[PDB]
């Protein structure tokens, strides 16, 4: 056995003190042992050994304000009281059902009556708020051309439209008008509605959304009665050149109505629960230092000073009635100060980050800085292992998930089918599984460290209410301890979420005052989560449940991304900026910026044994007893048993039962480890464990990789299986029996003929599955919306966002209700979202001056000098918009004037880039390519000397091709290289099937593709005239020539010679042969 | 927009 | 007398200095930079004149020659030009040939490099190839065994070395701007000359880099230069003039010819410029390249190949056989040239004259 670096054995107490370790029976025995005594904490307990004016007539009814009214309208669905105290639910208005043969117009509401009196049913009037008793029981209405005609069949004239009143009942007058801006004197409303001024503050909702009434515009903040002004009990406040002037100043000598001023001399009366002080008039109470006064003004109660501010212990702290003490973690010993904590371990830390083509490795201090791995695609997330050493990344680029030591060897790839984006991972170093978000699938996965065993654990949306959904993942963090994942989205309704590592228990966890929570973390001492918002700008962090938030840094910051904590020190890379920087956990003092990348860093990570603490594992040997993923139970103590993603669970009596449901178009491994897509089988790389995967029959391979081969020797990608087109020549493609199980990926949804086409598709107006089933009508009329999104009457589905945005979006309005769409419930983020001026949309923020009009109405491009762009990361261009630091001279226009590339200076190259003749940037992977890429072919210049990297099969013609591509039948080289050396690869000496036209140099072609004016292969023998003469040189397809060479198709007459004697470009044959017979 | 990589 | 050559982007055009009339050159062709000749090798009365192309899109440039006529005057001769084969060329602002060892050198100014092959361009080796931000045009003192370069970047330049690569060294760097053309006076103590777009100057100094001189200032933006008997020959890039003056710089600017802005450099076609009369120092004992150098030679080995082991004569790298040149119309006095099926050049002689390539009658 050990003592883990800095800890101390299981069994044993840590002196915080000094980091010495003693026995577990010394503590709390008695004796203070450690240097300091912190093994006798206060933790342990010790040793134990004219009448009125509304009284009216029984026939009369009762109003508030003194009015009598005739008690027949009661009810009625108007004020006839004069303060609607006949025209409530609170006395009585619940069974207002009116008199005999009134219409109900049922789709009034309480703004008007629905009973209506048949006097003016049918008059050409609209009684109900939508006019239906117009048409309920009416005559027809002819209309006019010089009158507006409602599309739903209602006619009034043009000076009804555009007005805030629905005319037409369908609202058609309203609907589509652009309503200019309010007067001069005019209130303007949150949701565009116009208000006269006198209006506002008047305890009534005039503007619809209540914005004449907003707290900010009405509350008047009363007469402060500053120093030099005595403020009286009665609140007309005097000058204190008149305190106890026995002048009566404030009403009944309020100013004096007490001047004995010394009321503390009491016990009962003033009740002050700690110290009492005088006033001028009275008294008031005050507490010690750490209690606080609660609402009653007579008492003190102790405040939890370790949650109200986290900020006063640099790590764990513990509460005390009156006061607190700060402790620090295992591993960590205390300063003298007091204070702070510092780490004992001597491994010191080091940043782990990722950029584009890089993963570097940076000391804490910025002295150091290091080259991990070089030549990456695009590494967009990053994470360590502490146990084996290990380090795991996502390279966006080639969506794979790779992995390797610490020490540069080993490079393996883990996961590498079906990542569509993943956007962030996470490595659980206590059960040994790795996590990963989706942002395309929209899901959360659980996979073993080796790569078997996925399985989907989020998916849909969090809470039970459907309003957060999993729109754009970014950003994830485990707390194995507790057993839970935090993950953060940046959709548009942005949060924080948490999920258990078993799927149970997801739930929200922050969902105000933020828009683009791109970085998360938690910090695993004092267990505060932290999070960073790219467009308010701040770092905030908060206890695990989301309560208690703190701010460090306030709106300073352009764009974090990623962000950790060591010690006391928060490290976070900022997009604008280009750069990594970091500050004080707590505060942000101290900022430095730490190093200049000239690319954006994406991810970055504190290498340390401390954070990733150690603990007991739950599935303990055996692998919990399942045959399949033991996952951590929320809670952190329990686990459960799990089956992977193409799996179907089944409990058994008292344990766990996983059964295959490989479908038919996918190969299921022998011993049943995983169920791989059928086109992995027979492709000659062992994929499942067993080798099942590679049978002994297997037939000769013609197609590659990710290539599905026919049943006779034709290929087509994976995407052509079922998607009800012919595609394979055979059709062996579009099978029944490997249709007729063809289940497919979640997020699309399947037709009646089995293809499958993504899932906003189906009735949409366009018939995609070509049988029409998407579009058949009563599917759509039967249907359900998936959870966070609104079902239209056309039977669409449309997000929540599109929703009262003012745009249609189901074909009809009912996905615009303004009814609906004006009310309170859809007020604008005041932080987060610009309000139209005149259309009731809102919008997000960063829409505000980006040269679009997003409001449609150009509020948000209007006055746009009038915006400061950011003072740090942001640049202005010459129509003054805002636009990053980073797409300055990146090489693109950004801001539609050239302004953000005027007087442009070329950058330097990286480690791993190569500079063009005109002085830009590509990757060292796209020198010696067989392609164009500097504009001026400088990448492919002097391609004799330098090497090919150690992967790449370099042609005789010097250019480079990857090892993959050597000996398979096929030119890769651009002169046939790669297939010249090879060995013969068959015993019988030829170099493919007999289904193969073989050339000279070893590369060999379908048959068709002979004599057909291409140059299939290099050196062609296809274009061979002695073996081609006793082809099928037919006139229906092929020209043939005068020197017996046939020419393919629409090459004859094209204007250029392809047969070889002129005739060719001739008559006889391309004009017409008997005027057009 | 401006935070997708 | 002695002729003129000025090649433009399209044309190359002669111009005799005392007949004062122009005459029909090498035509069709495209993003030509700069000329440079040698004189009739085979000793059969046609000059080889060197030739770069640069290159736009995404083809590359190259090195192409072709044959002069020696004589009084030629025309209607179907001038025939071959590709040296050497490719991966971006901008050879700068070329050179040098008649002793059959050497052509050129630089490029987006590589940073300076080239070396024979004649053929065969043998290629990088000589030159550190610390260089745009290399000028060169010029080449076989008799001395060194040759000369100058920078543009950053860092203004002039600097010479041995032909093998050796010995490098800096003449000025001071007081310089965007030198453009490069000169040698042979008969004047081996003297150098060069221009300077930006200081608008023409100086000279000795070949060790003592005693420099500003000859002549405000020459209207020289491009480049060439000294033949004892005057100076220069050409105002902005206007396309040519203008004469003292080489020794105490006469006025005479002018001569007003051309297009197409025009690149001026260039005299006269053997008493190189005196052929200098006697090959290497022994043939050099496997692919014998260079020279001061007092003595040395051999060479291809780009990316080393010599054998214990030995520094043979190289490892195989050695490929030498291109044929094509036969030119020799046709002289007036004459007119035609091919036949075997496609010779068999010369049309005019009223007057008999002979084979109708040289007197
Ligand atoms: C870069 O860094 C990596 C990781 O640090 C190095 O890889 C390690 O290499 C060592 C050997 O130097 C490996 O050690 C060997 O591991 C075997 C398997 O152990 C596995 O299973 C056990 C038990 O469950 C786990 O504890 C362990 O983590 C592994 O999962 C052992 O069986 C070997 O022991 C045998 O040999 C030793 C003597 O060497 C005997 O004493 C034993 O009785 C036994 O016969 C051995 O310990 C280690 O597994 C590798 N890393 C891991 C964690 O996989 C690279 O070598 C290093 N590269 C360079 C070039 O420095
Ligand atoms: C991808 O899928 C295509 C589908 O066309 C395949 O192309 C076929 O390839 C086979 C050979 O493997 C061809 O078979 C030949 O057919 C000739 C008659 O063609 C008629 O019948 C075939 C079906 O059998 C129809 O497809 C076609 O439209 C015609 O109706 C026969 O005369 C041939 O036999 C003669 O030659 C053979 C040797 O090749 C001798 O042994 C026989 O004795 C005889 O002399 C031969 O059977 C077939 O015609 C091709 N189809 C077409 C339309 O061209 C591809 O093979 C497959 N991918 C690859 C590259 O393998
Ligand atoms: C050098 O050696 C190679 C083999 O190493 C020879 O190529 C073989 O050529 C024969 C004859 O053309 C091919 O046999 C035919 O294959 C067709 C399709 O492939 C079947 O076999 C593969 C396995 O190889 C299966 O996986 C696949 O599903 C197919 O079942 C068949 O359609 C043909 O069937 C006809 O003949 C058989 C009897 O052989 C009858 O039972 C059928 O009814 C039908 O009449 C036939 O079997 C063979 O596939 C080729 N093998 C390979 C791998 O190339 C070369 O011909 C030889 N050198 C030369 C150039 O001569
Ligand atoms: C605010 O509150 C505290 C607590 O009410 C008041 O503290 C009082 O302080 C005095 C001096 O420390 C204490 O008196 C002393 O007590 C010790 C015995 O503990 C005795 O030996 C000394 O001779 C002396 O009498 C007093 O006990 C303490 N109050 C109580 C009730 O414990 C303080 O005065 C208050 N101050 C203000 C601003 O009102
Ligand atoms: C990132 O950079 C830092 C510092 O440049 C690297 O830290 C260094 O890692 C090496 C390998 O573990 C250490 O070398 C070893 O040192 C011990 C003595 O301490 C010696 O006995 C061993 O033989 C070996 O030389 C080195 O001490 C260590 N330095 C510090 C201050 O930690 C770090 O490894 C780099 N990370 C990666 C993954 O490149
Ligand atoms: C989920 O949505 C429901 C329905 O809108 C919310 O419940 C109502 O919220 C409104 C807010 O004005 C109240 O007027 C109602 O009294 C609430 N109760 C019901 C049952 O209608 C609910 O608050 C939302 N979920 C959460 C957790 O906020
Ligand atoms: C399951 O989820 C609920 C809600 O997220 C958790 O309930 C919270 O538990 C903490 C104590 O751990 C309380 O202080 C909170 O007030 C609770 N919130 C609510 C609204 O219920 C519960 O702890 C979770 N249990 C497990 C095992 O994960
Ligand atoms: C010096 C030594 O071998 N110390 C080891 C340490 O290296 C590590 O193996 C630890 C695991 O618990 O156990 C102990
Ligand atoms: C053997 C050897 O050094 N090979 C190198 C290789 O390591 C790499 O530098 C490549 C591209 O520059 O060129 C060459
Ligand atoms: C980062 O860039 C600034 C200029 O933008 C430069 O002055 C500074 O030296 C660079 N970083 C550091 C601290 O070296
Ligand atoms: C405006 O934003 C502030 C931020 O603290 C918030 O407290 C306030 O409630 C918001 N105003 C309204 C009307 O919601
Ligand atoms: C231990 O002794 C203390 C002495 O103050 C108390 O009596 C306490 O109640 C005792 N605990 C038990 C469990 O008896
Ligand atoms: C539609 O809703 C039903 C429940 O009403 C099911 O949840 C079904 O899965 C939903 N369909 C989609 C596409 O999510
Ligand atoms: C190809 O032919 C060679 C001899 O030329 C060997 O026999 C070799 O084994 C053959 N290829 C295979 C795969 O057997
Ligand atoms: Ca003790
Ligand atoms: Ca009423
Ligand atoms: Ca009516
Ligand atoms: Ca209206
Ligand atoms: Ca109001
Ligand atoms: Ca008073
Ligand atoms: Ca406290
Ligand atoms: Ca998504
Ligand atoms: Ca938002
Ligand atoms: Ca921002
Ligand atoms: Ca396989
Ligand atoms: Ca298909
Ligand atoms: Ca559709
Ligand atoms: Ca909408
Ligand atoms: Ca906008
Ligand atoms: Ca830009
Ligand atoms: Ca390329
Ligand atoms: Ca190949
Ligand atoms: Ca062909
Ligand atoms: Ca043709």
């Amino acid at each position: 056995p050990t003592r883990p670096p800095g800890m101390c054995h299981l069994d044993e107490f840590q002196c915080q003190g000094d980091g010495t370790c003693i026995p577990n029976t010394w503590e709390c025995d008695g004796h203070p042992d450690c240097i300091h005594g912190s093994d006798e904490h206060t933790g342990c307990v010790p040793k134990t050994c004219g009448h009125s004016v509304n009284t009216c007539r029984a026939s009369q009814f009762q109003c508030d304000n003194g009015r009598c009214i005739s008690g027949n309208w009661v009810c009625d669905g108007d004020n006839d009281c004069g303060d609607m105290s006949d025209e409530d639910q609170r006395h009585h208005c619940e069974l207002q059902n009116c008199s005999s043969t009134q219409f109900t117009c049922v789709n009034s509401r309480p703004p008007n009556r629905r009973c209506i009196p048949q006097y003016w049913v049918c008059d050409g009037d609209a009684d109900c708020s939508d006019a239906l008793d117009e048409l309920q029981n009416c005559t027809m209405r002819t209309c006019s051309a010089g009158e507006f005609s409602c599309a739903n069949g209602r006619c009034v004239r043009q000076s009804f439209r555009c007005d805030r009143r629905n005319d037409c009942g369908d609202y058609s007058d309203e609907r589509g008008c652009s309503y200019p801006p309010c007067h001069a004197n005019q209130f303007t409303c949150q949701n565009g509605r116009c208000i006269p001024r006198f209006f506002v503050c008047d305890e009534d909702n005039d503007c619809g959304d209540g914005s004449d009434e907003q707290e900010h515009l009405c509350h008047t903040p009363e007469p402060t009665c500053p120093l030099h002004q005595f403020r009286c009990d009665n609140g007309h406040c005097i000058e204190m050149g008149r305190v106890c002037n026995h002048v009566d100043d404030c009403s009944d000598n309020s100013d004096e109505k007490g001047c004995g001023i010394n009321e503390c001399l009491d016990s009962s009366i003033s009740r002050c629960d700690h110290n009492c002080t005088d006033t001028i008039t009275s008294f008031y109470c005050s507490c010690l230092p750490g209690y606080k006064l609660m609402s009653d003004k007579r008492s003190c109660v102790d405040i939890d000073e370790c949650k109200e501010s986290p900020q006063l212990c640099s790590q764990k702290c513990e509460n005390v009635v009156g006061s607190y003490i700060c402790k620090c973690a295992p591993g960590y010993i205390r300063e003298p100060d007091g204070k702070s904590c510092r780490q004992n371990s001597n491994i010191e830390p080091y940043l782990i980050f990722s950029n584009r083509y890089y993963i570097r490795n940076l000391t804490t201090d910025g002295s150091s800085y290091s080259l991990i791995l070089q030549g990456l695609g695009n590494v967009v997330a990053l994470d360590f292992d502490r146990v084996e050493k290990r380090l795991y990344w996502i390279d966006a680029e080639k969506q794979i998930i790779e992995r390797m030591f610490l020490n540069k060897t080993n490079r393996e790839t883990i996961i590498n089918h079906r990542l569509r984006r993943a956007e962030s991972l996470a490595v659980d170093w206590v059960s040994r599984k790795l996590y990963w978000l989706d942002a395309i699938l929209d899901c959360l996965f659980v996979s073993d460290l080796e790569g078997r065993h996925r399985k989907m654990i989020a998916q849909h949306c969090v809470d039970a209410n459907n309003t957060f959904c999993f729109e754009h993942p970014r950003g994830i963090v485990l707390h194995p301890q507790r057993g839970h994942v935090y993950w953060a989205d940046w959709g548009v309704h942005a949060y924080i979420g948490r999920i258990g590592m078993d799927g149970t228990n997801k739930s929200v966890i922050i969902s105000t005052k933020i828009e683009w929570p791109n970085a998360i973390t938690i910090d695993y001492t004092n267990d505060l989560l932290y999070w960073a918002d790219a467009h308010l700008g701040y770092i905030e962090f908060s206890d695990l449940e989301g309560h208690h938030r703190h701010t460090v840094y306030d709106g300073s910051l352009p764009h974090p991304f990623a962000l950790t904590i060591f010690e006391d020190t928060v490290f976070w890379t900022d997009w604008n900026t280009r750069t990594v920087e970091k500050g004080n956990k707590y505060d942000g003092s101290g900022r430095v910026v730490l190093v200049n990348t000239t690319h954006k860093p994406f991810d970055i990570h504190v290498y340390h044994p401390y954070r990733q603490p150690i603990m007991s594992n739950p599935c303990g040997t055996n692998n919990g007893g399942c045959s399949h993923l033991c996952l951590i139970k929320a809670g952190g103590r329990g686990f459960t048993c799990a089956c992977p993603d193409d799996f179907q669970t089944v409990q058994l009596r008292d344990r766990t039962l996983c059964m295959p449901m490989c479908s038919s178009t996918q190969f299921l491994c022998g011993n049943n480890e995983k169920c791989i897509p059928i086109w992995w089988k027979c492709d000659g790389q062992k994929d499942c464990s067993d080798g099942s995967d590679e049978p002994d029959l297997c037939p000769h391979r013609f197609c590659r990789l990710g290539q599905f081969q026919c049943r006779d020797g034709n290929c087509t990608s994976p995407q052509a299986l079922c998607n009800a087109r012919q595609d394979c020549a055979d059709g062996s493609d579009e099978d029944r029996v490997l249709c007729e199980h063809h289940r497919c990926e979640s997020n699309e949804w399947q037709c009646a003929n089995k293809r499958c086409i993504p899932q906003s598709w189906q009735c949409d107006s366009v018939n995609d599955c070509l049988d029409n089933s998407d579009e058949d009508t009563s599917h759509c009329a039967s249907r359900t919306c998936r959870p966070g999104q609104f079902k239209c009457n056309n039977g669409r589905c449309i997000p929540q966002s599109w929703k009262c945005d003012v745009d249609n979006d189901c074909g009809d309005y009912s996905d615009e209700p303004i009814d609906e769409c004006t009310t309170a419930a859809y007020n604008c983020d005041n932080h987060t979202e610009f309000s139209c001026k005149t259309n009731y949309r809102c919008i997000p923020q960063w829409a505000v001056c980006n040269g679009f009009d997003d409001c449609r109405d150009n509020s948000d491009e209007q006055g746009c000098e009038s915006v400061p762009c950011h003072p740090s990361g942001d640049f202005r261009c010459a129509n003054h918009h805002c636009i990053p630091l980073r797409w300055k001279c990146d090489g693109t226009d950004d801001c539609g004037d050239n302004s953000d590339e005027e007087n442009c200076v070329p950058r330097e190259c990286s480690e791993s880039e190569f500079r063009c003749a005109d002085q830009q940037c590509i990757p060292s992977r796209w020198v010696c390519d067989q392609e164009n890429d500097c504009g001026d072919n400088s990448d492919e210049r002097d391609c004799e000397m330098k090497t090919c990297h150690p992967e790449h099969f370099q042609c005789t013609s010097g250019h480079c091709v990857p090892k993959a591509l050597a000996c398979d039948g096929r030119a890769d080289c651009l002169d046939a290289s790669d297939e010249s050396a090879c060995p013969t690869r068959f015993p019988n000496g030829t170099y493919c099937p007999a289904a193969m036209f073989e050339c000279k140099n070893h590369v060999c072609i379908q048959s068709f593709w002979i004599c057909d004016g291409e140059n299939d292969c290099v050196d062609g023998s296809d274009e061979e005239i002695h073996l081609c003469f006793n082809i099928p040189c037919e006139s229906p397809q092929r020209f043939r020539c005068d020197n017996s060479r046939c020419v393919y198709g629409h090459q004859l007459c094209n204007g250029v010679d392809d047969c070889g004697d002129g005739s060719d470009e001739k008559e006889e044959h391309c004009r017409k042969p008997t005027h057009k017979p | 927009x401006x935070n997708x990589x």
